[PDB]
RNA sequence: GAUGGGGAAGCUCCGUUUCAAAGGCCUGAUUUUAUGCAGGCCACCAUCGAAAGGGAAUCCGGUUAAGAUUCCGGAACCUGG
RNA sequence: GCUUGUGACGGCCCGUGAAAAUCCACAGGAAGGAAUAGUUUUCAUGCCAGGUCGUACU
């Protein structure tokens, strides 16, 4: 089958965001007037959250578990795809096309993928899109 | 040395409270290849560094010495 | 042979050559077959694999560089990757190769 | 071990709804006369209104298929010389200019001879017969999306930016020698704006971080504005010239003093979400922010031409009344020429008129 | 017709003791000692030079801002670009690899 | 070419990081012994040897019987705080 | 055109043609910072300081 879906988590490889974990939530199949390429709208984490122990309590946990996320739209090619997959439920209606360009409506779409993400890492699951890629 | 093209930005070079002494400049050229024209150059004494503006027209040069504070020091050609 | 297989499906099937349009049949889910060269470099054959196992798509390792890949499709440029979209009235991909 | 909004009317409640849209209005244009808007939609059509009725006088579709999510009617705005009834319009890669048969012969007239008197980075073309049903009298086609157009004062030069374009990003038309030019060498950054200053030769290109500052006689870069901002989205210019403010999608509105330093003179926080557009009212000392919370804010300022005194800003008034639809709010803004009034385009479908 | 010194007090044309010949406002020429040229810094892998750093001589990077000496991607003031983008691509492989082994 | 060492009746000779205890950094109510230092971290080596190798940064104009990239006038830059 | 500086190439070897001070970057994340005011002196401007010896002329 087509296995870039809105389920899809990806290691994007080119450009700022390079060996960060995202995950696709609009894949456009072919092209636009803007963008003339196979893209994928993306919503990845830029600042992973540190590691955290038995040792650490209350305030310095909170500290250490904090995430910068982000959303970018980007090609096919410079992203690798992956046979994990994450739930995309809890940001559908925030990340669009309309969405991108005129900011900074950028901004609060960030702010509800940063209260999925931590709420999602908080009960950790997909323990592995939170662990940083290390290369 | 330090151009400047704004006319906001020299205003606040002659507030800023170093800059003890100024000097005034007046050139002859020629516009294009058709007639002379009369030309200034309002120069400006920083502490690191020389700034200067570049006002061709005649009208707004007698304007802008007027704009010049009286306590700052200012010197003719 | 191998080759035998082969000489059909440039004759008369889909298929395409070359790394960067075989990724495209791969992730768009045309390509049911890809010839990966024995010459190759391990990171561009652990690639393509991994592409191939989320697709299920069949891979064969062409015992073989690609100057002779290139031999056996029939074309004078050399070849490290060759993708099939369509099969020919040949069999090729139900056989073992 | 600062003076009260109370003292600073007039300033715009919404007395009139323009309603008919079937999708988000991205753009609105007022005419020269001051008596008809014209508004640019996702439902495929530009439509014209009487002002103070709020009646739909002209519809043009010009896109059939309005469910395509590849192009949209991006900008409008009338020609800014008087009675020539020229509307241009952007939408997708093209530029079409219009004359809506509402004015009679001697303006409809006068914009038609204009246009036709001009019988390679763009491509000026005669309307095919489909586009003649559509009141296009010419359209210039782009190489990429055209998402900004802006008419000189004079009405015969119009600036366009098409984002990710490079080197052709910014272009200018000359509609007299059906002319197209580049005026830019390089390429910095994604350009999100570009207007020509209201009487200098000048040109101000807002890219998502700087604006720049161009003489056009001298062909040289004579001021580099540093907002402080990721994602400005559009500028305007203080009638006067020297001052200028900026939108930003983080949410600000920063006002440049051109003289005074490349750095904002004032931040304004005013909204809670990004802010899409900032316009000058021409004649009045106001401003507006308008932004994806459906709220347009209202602001007072004055300008010291002269004297050693920096801008004075007052915020007046908080406008609501745009519904927030999948995130976006009011998209554009225009002010009347010379009344306090407001017009605004929302997602919500409408636009809608703002009044003392 | 007009000839020029070393201002220096060596006299030898070494590495560092080189000349330019110079027109002045005065009207004579002139020598000016040229300091050597900066080369480029290289990729520290691949082996070649790279892009968006400005070419200084090794003290001179000291005076310079941060934005000249880096690039914005992570690896990028000393990684090819490409050769960053091969490391993500094994890093990623491997990893997956050790779970199947 | 000192030192640690080893030769030599001895003037001294070998050797240069070598069979040396060859210093300087972090933490501490180190939780009780009630007025005494406890727990750890780091790892090679003096010095001399280039007015042509390596190397932070200054230019124009003026001036003296005889001096100037060093004085005078203006215009720059570098290092440290 | 002459002198010279530099660039991208090509030839040559059983020859493949110094080192160290110094400077910068990257990976890492010890930890440190805000909502009533902090963090940034690798952005800008501003303040202070710069010793010893050689310096004529052939």
């Amino acid at each position: 089958a087509k296995f870039l879906k809105a389920g899809k988590v990806a290691v994007v490889v080119r450009g700022r965001y390079a060996g960060k974990k995202v995950v696709i939530v609009k894949p456009h199949d072919e092209g636009s007037k803007s963008h003339p390429f196979g893209h994928a709208l993306v919503a990845g984490i830029e600042r992973y959250p540190l590691k955290v122990t038995k040792k650490h309590g209350a305030k310095k946990v909170a500290k250490r578990t904090k995430i910068k996320p982000f959303i970018k739209v980007v090609n096919y090619n410079h992203l690798l795809p992956t046979r994990y997959t994450l739930d995309v439920e809890a940001f559908k209606s925030v990340v669009s096309t309309e969405t991108f360009e005129q900011p900074s409506q950028r901004e609060e779409a960030k702010k509800v993928v940063k209260k999925a993400f931590e709420e999602r890492h908080q009960a950790g699951k997909n323990q592995w899109f939170f662990s940083k890629l290390r290369f | 040395a330090r151009e400047i093209t704004d006319i906001k930005q020299f205003l606040e070079l002659t507030r800023r409270a170093d800059v003890k002494t100024a000097t005034v400049k007046i050139n002859k050229k020629l516009n294009k290849a058709g007639k002379p024209f009369r030309q200034t150059k309002f120069k400006v004494r920083g502490s690191s560094s020389l700034y200067t503006l570049v006002i061709n027209d005649a009208g707004k040069a007698k304007k802008l010495i007027q704009s010049l504070p009286p306590t700052l020091k200012v010197n003719r050609l | 042979s191998i080759n035998q297989k082969l000489a059909l499906v440039i004759k008369s099937g889909k298929y395409t050559l070359g790394y960067k349009s075989t990724v495209k049949s791969l992730r768009q889910g045309k390509s049911k077959l890809i010839i990966i060269a024995a010459n190759t470099p391990v990171l561009r054959k652990s690639e393509l694999e991994y592409y191939a196992m989320l697709s299920k798509t069949k891979v064969y390792y062409f015992q073989g560089g690609n100057n002779e890949l290139g031999t056996a499709v029939g074309k004078l440029f050399r070849v490290g990757v060759v993708s099939i979209l369509e099969a020919g009235d040949s069999d090729i991909l139900t056989t073992l190769a | 071990y600062l003076p009260s909004p109370k003292d600073l009317r007039p300033f715009p409640r919404c007395s009139t709804i323009y309603a008919g849209h079937k999708g988000k209005v991205r753009t609105l244009s007022i005419d020269p006369s001051g008596l008809w808007l014209a508004t640019g939609s996702d439902d495929g059509t530009v439509r014209v209104w009487e002002i103070l009725t709020g009646r739909e006088v002209y519809r043009t579709t010009l896109i059939d298929d309005e469910e395509n999510p590849d192009y949209h009617i991006e900008c409008i705005e009338w020609n800014p010389d008087a009675n020539n009834g020229i509307l241009a319009v952007a939408v997708g890669e093209n530029i079409h200019l219009i004359v809506p048969p509402i004015f009679g012969y001697d303006i409809e007239n006068n914009g038609k001879t204009k246009i036709e008197d001009g019988f390679q980075v763009a491509q000026w073309n005669k309307p095919s017969q489909k586009q003649l049903e559509k009141d296009i009298c010419i359209t210039i086609s782009c190489k990429k999306t055209v998402k900004k157009l802006s008419w000189h004062r004079k009405g015969d030069y119009f600036v366009t930016v098409q984002p990710d374009s490079g080197n052709t990003s910014v272009l200018i038309h000359q509609v007299s020698k059906h002319l197209t030019q580049s005026p830019f060498k390089k390429s910095k950054g994604i350009i999100m704006d570009a207007k020509f200053h209201p009487f200098k030769p000048q040109l101000f290109v807002c890219s998502q971080r700087y604006v720049r500052i161009y003489d056009l006689s001298q062909q040289i870069l004579v001021k580099k504005l540093l907002p402080g901002a990721r994602w400005l989205s559009k500028i305007d210019i203080h009638p006067r010239g020297d001052n200028l403010i900026a939108s930003s999608f983080d949410k600000r509105v920063l006002w440049h003093d051109l003289d005074l330093a490349s750095t904002p003179y004032k931040t304004l926080r005013y909204h809670e979400k990004a802010v899409r557009s900032v316009n000058f009212h021409k004649k009045l000392p106001l401003f507006s922010s308008a932004a994806d919370d459906g709220t347009i804010h209202v602001f007072h300022a004055t300008v010291y031409d002269d004297m050693m005194k920096n801008p004075m800003i007052v915020p007046l008034k908080k406008l609501t009344g745009h519904k927030v639809i999948n995130s976006l709010g009011v998209l554009d803004a225009i002010w009347h020429p010379r009344e306090a009034w407001l017009f605004s385009a929302g997602a919500d479908n409408t636009a809608r008129l703002w009044t003392t | 017709a007009q000839r020029v010194t070393f201002r220096r007090r060596n006299p030898y044309n070494t590495r560092s003791n080189k000349i330019k010949v110079v027109k002045t406002p005065g009207g004579i020429l002139r020598a000016q000692h040229v300091k050597k040229l900066a080369t480029r810094p290289k990729c520290g892998d691949c082996g070649s030079a790279l892009q968006g750093i400005s070419t200084l001589r090794p003290r001179q990077y000291a005076t310079v801002s941060k934005t000249h000496k880096t690039v914005s991607r992570a690896y990028g003031g000393s990684r090819c670009a490409n050769c960053v983008k091969e490391r993500i691509i094994r890093a990623f492989l491997i990893e997956e690899q050790k779970i199947v082994k």
